[PDB]
Formats: structure tokens, C-alpha cells, sequence
């Protein structure tokens, strides 16, 4: 019953084309995170890469300009009653 | 064999079950080194120390306890490898401080533990 | 009480394993007992597999997980006999095989786990 | 299985009044050699002294010429199924 999600996701930097968002770490051992981005708009794919569990910013790019995205962050961490489980996910919208 | 297979059993299922409740219970609150499967180690480490000793003044006890409470309860009740996967996953988030921390702390303490469970008897006795 | 039943399920079957593994081995070797190395990489390995395997199905059963890793691998793992048999060695003076029981069973765990760990890893890639 | 006794104990070397004695470890975790003396003739207070578990010689003195000693050497050693415990005597006389 510790949160396996991180929170306090934000941008705290951004450029026409990419954007840099930090989270506080959940208080449990993550592995690695995954961070997703799509347009906020409709039916555009969603692109995801990993940051490692020792990271708690990430940098976006290859954006388009004036653009409403989707951000979203969750992790893979170690806990003792599920190994290696995944979080839900925290979710931000920021237009570059 | 059935009568130790009984031993083994009972006093792992106690450990077992015991480091169950202890771990769920006590290691979220410190995940570099999780302490709920540190005590069950420090713990059962205590535990034999004395049996070390206690034993040994003891030659006649019947042996359905020593192994009920050696390969039984301790063998159940401490844990390699819930102690290596918390060092593997440290070492995947990169966290080698504690990685590094956590063996040592386990390593050295459980022998702390024994020698502390021996000693005592020991003089006691 | 659905979860106790899969811990002593589990550990009642890798505490038998151990017993009759260590039993039947410790002795060829006491400056490193076999047996309860082997238990130790054992479930080194089934936990490293374990840790990828379930990874990738986050929809088994936990009945089935909790038997596997505090049931079987807790059971089957021992701490407390690995300490012993260093402290028993480091009594008689033979450090040099305190040391290397040692290294031989945390290096050597790890080492199972992370194969364990990659094949699966591997495996599904 | 597995015997905790020394074997070949024996006086490699004697003096009147001492014995270096000799013996083969067992196949265990000898933790400490205890070495017994006393008279043969029932009627002498038996010695008893400890030698780490690493050496197989041991040194007795302070004793008569010419007289019946009866010498013991046992194990405390470690094994997996007992724990500590301590190992049958193998037995010598020897006059000086
Ligand atoms: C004694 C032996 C010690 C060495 C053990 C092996 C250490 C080096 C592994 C080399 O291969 C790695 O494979 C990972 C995948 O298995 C990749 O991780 C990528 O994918 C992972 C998830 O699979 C994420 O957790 C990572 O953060 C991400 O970089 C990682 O890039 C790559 O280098
Ligand atoms: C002495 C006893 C040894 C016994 C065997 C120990 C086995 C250890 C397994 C470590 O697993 C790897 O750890 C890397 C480092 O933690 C991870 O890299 C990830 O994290 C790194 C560190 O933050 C980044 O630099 C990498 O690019 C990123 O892929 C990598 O994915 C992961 O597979
Ligand atoms: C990494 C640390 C882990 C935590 C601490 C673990 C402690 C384990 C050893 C303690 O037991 C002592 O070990 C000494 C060394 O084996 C013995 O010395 C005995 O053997 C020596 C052998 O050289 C002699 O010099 C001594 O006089 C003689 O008493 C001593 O009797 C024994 O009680
Ligand atoms: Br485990
Ligand atoms: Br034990
Ligand atoms: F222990
Ligand atoms: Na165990």
C-alpha cells in the first residue's frame, strides 16, 4: 500500500519542438520509468522510450510547434509482494 | 523419514509464515534496505546462534526439535533470496550504495546475530 | 488465509527440498557444503526467472507468484545455514574458506539470478 | 554419515616428562581439538585442553617418567544435521 506512482509531473522547460518534465520518485525501488507522449489530439500514435530509476526528469523532442500533447509517466519498480510490477500511470497535457 | 519430514514442515511452515507477515508488513517503509527481511535474517541468525550453543550442552535432545528448529523454523524463516532480489533490483535502478549496503548489513549481521545467540548461552550457561 | 495456504505450500516444499538436498550433500564438502549452496543458486536461478517471467503477465494469479518466490524460493533459500557454516568455519580458523563461502554464495546467487533473470529476458526478445 | 573421530593419533616425539602427539583430522568443520591425559592407572585427575580446529599436533607436559598415560583426542566440531557437538574420543597409552 505504497504508492508505486510518481507525482508532481510537470514541464519545466520547453522549445517549440521539445519539452523537459520532471517527476518526485515513488518511495519504492523503481527500476526504470516509462515515459509516453502523443498528441492530445485524437489518433495520433503514442511514443514511449525509458528514463532509468535513478532519473527523475526526461527530455521530449522531435515535437511540433503549438502542439497539445499527452504526457505521462509510470514506472517499473521492485516491491516485495509483486516483484517487478508496473505503476499506473501520472498524466499531464502541455502545448508546446 | 516421515517422522522428520513432519519437522521440517511444522517448523518451516512457522517460518515461513512468520517471515511472510513480518516482510509485507515491515518492508515498503524502507525500501533501500527492506527491513522486514533483514530481521527475519538478524532474527533466525539470533536464533541458531543459541541453537549453536544451547545444542551443544544439550546431547541428548530429541532430534524431531533440532530439526524443527534448525532446517525447520530457521531454514523457513530466513531467506537468500528475497535478501538477493532487493540487491539485484538496487543494482538495476543503479542504486549500488545500496546494493553494496545491503549485503553487508545481512552478511555481517546475521553472524553478528549468531555470535551474539552463541555467546550468550554461552555464558549463561 | 488463501495466501498462507500458497507460503506454506510453497516453503513446506522448498524447506523439504532443502533438507534432503543438504542432508544427502553438506557432507562431501564441509569447507563449502554443497547442499546448501546449491539450494542457494537454485533458488537464485527460479527467482531470476521468476522476476522476468512475471514481469510480462501482470495478470497471473498471485496465488501462484507468492508460491513461487516467499513460498518455494523463501522456503528452499536459507540464510541461516550459509552463516552458520561461516561462522562454524570462521570458529575453527579456516578464514579463507569463511571468506570464499562467502563470495561463492551472495556472488554466485546474484550471478543465478541475473541468469535467471536474462534468459526469460532474452527469451521474450 | 560421515565420521567426526581423529585418526592415527600417536607420540611422534617424547621426552620423559612430555608428549608431542599427533593425529588425522576427520572429514568436518573440526571447530576445536580437545586432548584428555591422565594415568592409566585409575587414579590420576584427567587434564583436558583445547587446540584449534586448524592444527593436529598438540604438546602435553608436566609429566612423570616412566609412567602409564592414558591420552584421548575428541572433536567439537560442526556438522549439518547436529549443529555443534562433540565427537567420540580416539584413545592412546603411552609410557614415558
Ligand atoms: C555480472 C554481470 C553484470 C552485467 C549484467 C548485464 C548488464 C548490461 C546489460 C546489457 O544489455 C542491456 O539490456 C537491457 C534490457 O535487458 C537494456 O535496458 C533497456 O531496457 C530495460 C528494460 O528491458 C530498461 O530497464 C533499461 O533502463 C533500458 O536501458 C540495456 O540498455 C542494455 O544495456
Ligand atoms: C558482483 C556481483 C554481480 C552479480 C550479477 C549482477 C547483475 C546486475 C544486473 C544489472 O542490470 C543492469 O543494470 C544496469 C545498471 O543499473 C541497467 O542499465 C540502465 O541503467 C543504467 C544506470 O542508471 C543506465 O546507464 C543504462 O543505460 C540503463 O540501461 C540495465 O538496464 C540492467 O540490465
Ligand atoms: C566477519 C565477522 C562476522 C561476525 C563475527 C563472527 C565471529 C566468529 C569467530 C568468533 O569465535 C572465535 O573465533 C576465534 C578465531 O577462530 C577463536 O579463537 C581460537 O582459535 C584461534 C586460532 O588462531 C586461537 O588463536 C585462539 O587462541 C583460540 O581461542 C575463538 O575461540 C572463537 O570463540
Ligand atoms: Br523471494
Ligand atoms: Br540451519
Ligand atoms: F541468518
Ligand atoms: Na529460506
Amino acid at each position: 500500500s505504497v504508492s508505486s506512482v510518481p507525482t508532481k509531473l510537470e514541464v519545466v522547460a520547453a522549445t517549440p519542438t521539445s519539452l523537459l518534465i520532471s517527476w518526485d520518485a515513488p518511495a519504492v525501488t523503481v527500476v526504470h520509468y516509462v515515459i509516453t507522449y502523443g498528441e492530445t489530439g485524437g489518433n495520433s500514435p503514442v511514443q514511449e522510450f525509458t528514463v532509468p530509476g535513478s532519473k527523475s526528469t526526461a527530455t521530449i523532442s522531435g515535437l511540433k510547434p503549438g502542439v497539445d500533447y499527452t504526457i505521462t509517466v509510470y514506472t517499473m519498480y521492485y516491491s516485495y509482494s509483486d516483484l517487478y510490477s508496473y505503476s499506473s500511470p501520472i498524466s499531464i497535457n502541455y502545448r508546446t | 523419514m516421515i517422522k522428520s519430514l513432519f519437522a521440517v514442515i511444522i517448523g518451516g511452515s512457522v517460518g515461513c509464515t512468520l517471515r511472510w507477515l513480518l516482510s509485507t508488513k515491515f518492508n515498503s517503509l524502507f525500501p533501500n534496505l527492506p527491513p522486514g527481511t533483514l530481521v527475519v535474517n538478524l532474527l533466525a541468525g539470533l536464533i541458531i546462534g543459541t541453537a549453536l550453543a544451547y545444542f551443544l550442552r544439550q546431547p541428548h535432545l530429541d532430534p524431531f526439535w533440532k530439526l524443527m528448529i534448525t532446517t525447520g523454523l530457521c531454514g523457513g524463516l530466513s531467506t537468500f533470496t528475497t535478501f538477493s532480489v532487493e540487491v539485484f533490483a538496487l543494482l538495476q535502478a543503479g542504486n549500488y550504495i545500496w546494493a553494496l549496503t545491503s549485503v553487508l548489513v545481512h552478511v555481517i549481521g546475521s553472524l553478528i546475530m549468531t555470535a551474539l545467540g552463541f555467546f550468550i548461552i554461552t555464558i549463561l550457561f
